[PDB]
């Protein structure tokens, strides 16, 4: 995360660290919905043009971590999968259309001080959060400034980080880019007229997008840590995975198992 | 709605953590 500050204990229980296991390595963020059940990006998972493509027993998903020089004894509770289920109209190929994937557990997740599942928006909470200019937040233990080649490398911070960004115009969004853009994805971020600064980066895709209700106190997730050209570059806006319009396949996979 | 979006360290304490009221300035700036 660019521009962020150092997240307090329990600022953001939801996120999850994704995790490789052959060989050990951070591969994406995520997000805690249920005690069973991750929300995740799918190009975390599967992108051929990379040739990558991971199983239940290569990934590890890590709750309730904070730090990442360190080992959080009987605070972390880390979860096997079970199985993984992708968006099957997901495209890898141009715009990362439908960049969402789900993850059951093997064994459920005991709720904690650390640990704590985040909300689903449905219509009304959508039409009332979802709006240009309205801030959100992101959370990650991802890049802080942006790196050369297209992954997690050297540039990482010891604890997990936090930014606030303001949600952005869809007109706006589709100038910023010559990537086509569809509308099961938002933009987020500041204007070059803004003067204020921060993105997501590298390693915090799959994280969540988060927004208080000001009425109920409730934490919704919004929005996927999906893609970006550069990160935090003047003129362009992260585009995060549009939660909502994606909540009736969730819906789908989860009542179906 | 389940007891999901509140927080045991922050909600549930009624406290504030220090980035939030920029994203509740947001729905009146
Ligand atoms: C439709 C996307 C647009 N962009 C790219 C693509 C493929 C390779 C590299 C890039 S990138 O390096 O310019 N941008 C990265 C970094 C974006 C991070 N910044 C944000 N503000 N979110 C990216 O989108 N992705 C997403 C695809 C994976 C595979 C690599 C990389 C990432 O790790 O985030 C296809
Ligand atoms: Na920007």
């Amino acid at each position: 995360i660019v521009e962020g500050s150092d997240a307090e204990i329990g600022m953001s229980p939801w996120q999850v660290m994704l995790f490789r296991k052959s060989p050990q390595e951070l591969l994406c963020g995520a997000s805690l919905i249920s005690d069973r059940w991750v929300l995740t990006a799918a190009h975390c998972l599967l992108y051929p043009p990379w040739d990558k493509n991971f199983t239940e027993n290569d990934l590890l998903v890590r709750i309730g971590k904070h730090s990442r020089t360190r080992y959080e004894r009987n605070i972390e509770k880390i979860s096997m999968l079970e199985k993984i289920y992708i968006h099957p109209r997901y495209n890898w190929r141009e715009n990362l259309d439908r960049d969402i994937a789900l993850m059951k557990l093997k064994k459920p997740v005991a709720f904690s001080d650390y640990i704590h599942p985040v909300c689903l928006p449905d219509r009304e909470t959508a039409a009332s959060l979802l709006q240009a200019g309205y801030k959100g937040r992101v959370t990650g233990w991802g890049n802080l400034k942006e790196t050369w080649t297209a992954n997690v490398g050297k540039g990482q911070p010891s604890v997990l980080q936090v930014v606030n960004l303001p949600i952005v115009e869809r007109p706006v969004c589709k100038d910023s880019t010559r990537i086509r853009i569809t509308d099961n994805m938002f933009c987020a971020g500041y204007k070059p007229d803004e003067g204020k600064r921060g993105d997501a980066c590298e390693g915090d895709a799959g994280g969540p997008f988060v927004m208080k209700s000001p009425f109920n106190n409730r934490w919704y997730q919004m929005g996927i840590v999906s893609w970006g050209e550069g990160c935090d570059r003047d003129g362009k806006y992260g585009f995060y995975t549009h939660v909502f319009r994606l909540k009736k396949w969730i819906q789908k996979v989860i009542d179906q198992f | 709605e389940a007891d999901c979006g509140l927080r045991p360290l922050f909600e549930k304490k009624s406290l504030e953590d220090k980035t939030e009221r920029e994203l509740l300035e947001s729905y009146i700036d």
